[PDB]
């Protein structure tokens, strides 16, 4: 019903600036305060502050008080959050919620992740994972594919298009000198491969890529 | 709705 | 600032039990006009934004399960979850809004507890795409196993390697409430030419002897 749409990962250098918005829908945006509230990997949550949307007015906490800065486009339900000089700490998801006057947040944003790093966007490199052509035949398979390579973080991975949602497990990417490298598994019926296709569907938006992989024996 | 936006229960008072 | 003391940091139960988990305040939450507490509970599982479960210190938050159930007034509060579901698992927290700054605590990890499962490994060569680029991959899946201790280690013709490994672990299942692991061994297209046989073993609890995958680059 109620929705708050949050732009997408940014991936900034030390000293650039950004900005990110959330969108509300759903109810009046004129008549609830919004928060914004931050996680830094593997870190509990922050509040940041918040923006009176009928006044425009925003409450910073001691923390976030200096580079960044609410806004608002009434116009638009949206609220805006700007982080200026951008430092190699920044780093975090960054989420925006609706506050009601029970004093709890009910409707919150997806979160938008932001990177402050120096190093350059490149595009993944996938590959597919058989099993060897002299690998035991057992009850159920496991095939993969190997995604390695890549930078900007934001990759995702599908099976047979989300067909195969059930006995998937991709696994968090590791980041190694600058690169992150990724793998997932799907397990299925040996009864059933490679009598019906595999294909791990792969996207690197960051860098424009878009890719099936087949997984094709020996 | 828009009368005031109040962020902290201590400010509330009961409904009247 | 108010400060918010969650504990424990953690907490392992396995389904069907009884969990609870506290979060004290430096100060009294209690309006006494309005007479509520001030403080909310929020849900927030991997890769997921936080959900509210209670608010008002006692008041469950609409279509919310009724195992989920929080008490205390003043300072001292508690969450308690009466049956605990394989979809619980996640990190639990205590907000207070009463006076602004609006604070949060540092949360509580729920696990769960399943009978043992030993994993079942899975292994890789290369994949001739890759050797075209001059690379070489060997991977290892080490899926659906418990408790989460485990330890890898390849070997190449016998001898363990080291270096150039890279590992990664999925969090706790949703619904199987199992942890799954990858290891992937990485070399030059030359060096993984000098060798036969590559074996990535598991030592877990299911078992006094090593689950060993092995594939030799004869055949492959």
């Amino acid at each position: 019903q109620i929705q708050l749409v949050q732009s997408g990962p940014e991936l900034k250098k030390p000293g650039e600036t950004v900005k990110i918005s959330c969108k509300a829908s759903g109810y009046t945006f004129t008549d609830f305060s919004m928060h914004w509230v931050n996680q830094a990997p593997g870190k509990g949550l922050n509040w940041m502050g918040w923006v009176n949307t009928e006044t425009g007015e925003p409450t910073y906490a001691d923390d976030f008080k200096g580079r960044f800065a609410f806004s608002l486009e009434t116009s638009a339900s949206t609220a805006y959050l700007q982080i200026n000089s951008l430092k190699n700490e920044d780093t975090a998801t960054y989420f925006c919620a609706r506050f009601l006057l029970r004093q709890y947040f009910d409707v919150w944003g997806a979160g938008t992740t932001v990177t402050v790093s120096s190093a350059k966007t490149t595009p993944p490199s996938v590959y597919p994972l058989a099993p060897g052509s002299a690998a035991q035949t057992n009850s159920m398979v496991t095939l993969g594919c190997l995604v390695k390579g890549y930078f900007p973080e934001p990759v995702t991975v599908t099976w047979n298009s989300g067909s195969l949602s059930s006995g998937v497990h991709t696994f968090p990417a590791v980041l190694q000198s600058d690169l992150y490298t990724l793998s997932s598994s799907v397990t299925v019926p040996s009864s059933t491969w490679p009598s019906e296709t595999v294909t791990c569907n792969v996207a690197h938006p960051a860098s424009s890529t878009k890719v099936d992989k087949k997984i094709v024996p020996r | 709705p828009g009368g005031g936006q109040i962020v902290g229960g201590v400010y509330l008072l009961p409904r009247r | 600032d108010i400060v918010m003391s969650q504990s424990p940091s953690s907490l392992a139960v396995s389904a069907g039990e009884k969990v609870t988990m506290s979060c004290k305040s430096s100060q009294s939450l209690l309006n006494s006009r309005t007479r509520k507490n001030y403080l909310a509970w929020y849900q927030q599982k991997p890769g997921q934004s936080p959900k509210v479960l209670i608010y008002w210190a006692s008041t469950r938050e609409s279509g919310v399960p009724d195992r989920f159930t929080g008490r205390g007034s003043g300072t001292d509060f508690t969450l308690t979850i009466s049956s605990v579901q394989a979809e619980d698992q996640a990190v639990y927290y205590c907000k207070q809004a009463y006076i602004p700054p609006l604070t949060f605590g540092a949360g509580t990890k729920l696990e769960l507890k399943r009978a043992d499962a030993a994993p079942t490994v899975s292994i890789f060569p290369p994949s001739s795409e890759q050797l075209t680029s001059g690379g070489a991959s060997v991977v290892c899946f080490l899926n659906n196993f418990y408790p989460k201790d485990i330890n890898v280690k390849w070997k190449i013709d016998g001898s363990e390697r080291q270096n150039g490994v890279l590992n990664s672990w999925t969090d706790q299942d949703s619904k199987d409430s199992t942890y799954s692991m990858s290891s992937t061994l990485t070399l030059t297209k030359d060096e993984y030419e000098r060798h036969n046989s590559y074996t990535c073993e598991a030592t877990h609890k299911t078992s006094t002897s090593p689950i060993v995958k092995s594939f030799n680059r004869n055949e492959c």
